C-alpha cells in the first residue's frame, strides 16, 4: 500500500516530539525508572498532548 | 509563599475527544449505478446507429463518384 506509512509517520513524529520534550530523547528516552520516572512533565506538554489526540 | 504549579489539566478537564470509527456512506443504490450505466450505454448506441448510418451514406456517395469516374 506503501501511503499509510507516511501518513501515519507523521503522526509518529509528533509522538516522538512528545518523548524529546518529556525526557530530551525521541525514541530512548529512559524516563521511566524503577521508583517512578525521571522528570516531571513541561508545564505546556498536556495541552500539547490533548491538541493531538 | 509562592503556591505548587507543576503541568495540570484545566478547570473542568479537557473537552471530549473523539475515538469512535467514522466511516460514512457516501449514498448511491446499486440499482441506480445499473441504472446510470445501462442509460449511458444506451445514449451510445442510439448516436453511434445514428453516425455510422451517416457514414455508410457518405460512403456510398463515395463510391458513386468512383463509378461515375471509372469509364
Amino acid at each position: 500500500a506503501m501511503t499509510p506509512f507516511f501518513w501515519m509517520f507523521e503522526e509518529r513524529e509528533k509522538m516522538f516530539e512528545f518523548y524529546e520534550r518529556v525526557s530530551g530523547a525521541r525514541m530512548h528516552a529512559a524516563y521511566i525508572r524503577p521508583g517512578g520516572v525521571h522528570q516531571d512533565l513541561p508545564l505546556g506538554l498536556l495541552d500539547d498532548i490533548y491538541e493531538f489526540s | 509563599a509562592s503556591k505548587v504549579k507543576q503541568d495540570m489539566p484545566p478547570p473542568g478537564g479537557y473537552g471530549p475527544i473523539d475515538y469512535k470509527r467514522n466511516l460514512p456512506r457516501r449514498g448511491l443504490s446499486g440499482y441506480s449505478m445499473f441504472a446510470v450505466g445501462i442509460g449511458t450505454l444506451l445514449f451510445g448506441y442510439w448516436s453511434m446507429m445514428k453516425w455510422n448510418r451517416e457514414r455508410r451514406r457518405l460512403q456510398i456517395e463515395d463510391f458513386e463518384a468512383r463509378i461515375a469516374l471509372m469509364p
